């Protein structure tokens, strides 16, 4: 399944975990809309901070 | 003949069939419920009528 989530509001934990672990175990790919974010793009040697 | 309902006469009897629980049903765990209240007041649709 490749699930679309346009929102994340409302939404029960016990489904997040249920649905992160079909990432692991069902392969699912699962593109989260709601999300904003800066980025960072470290160098081999600086590590992930 | 069918047998007649014993409250539709007015004699007494003390053998009767009480229906009952095989133990108490009390026993088990209380239901509950993991409310989660929207993000946003001013976002929410109490339209639609």
């Amino acid at each position: 399944v490749h699930m679309t989530i346009n929102e994340r509001a409302g939404m029960s934990k016990l489904v997040a975990d249920n649905i992160i672990a079909s990432v692991i175990k069902s392969n699912w790919v699962v593109d989260i809309l709601d999300i904003e974010y800066t980025a960072e793009v470290m160098t081999p040697s600086e590590g992930y901070t | 003949q069918v047998g007649i309902p014993k409250l539709e006469v007015d004699h007494i009897s003390f053998s009767n069939v009480v229906s009952m629980m095989t133990a108490n049903i009390r026993t088990g765990d209380d239901m509950a419920v993991e409310r989660v209240n929207p993000d946003d007041v001013r976002a929410i649709n109490i339209r639609n009528a």
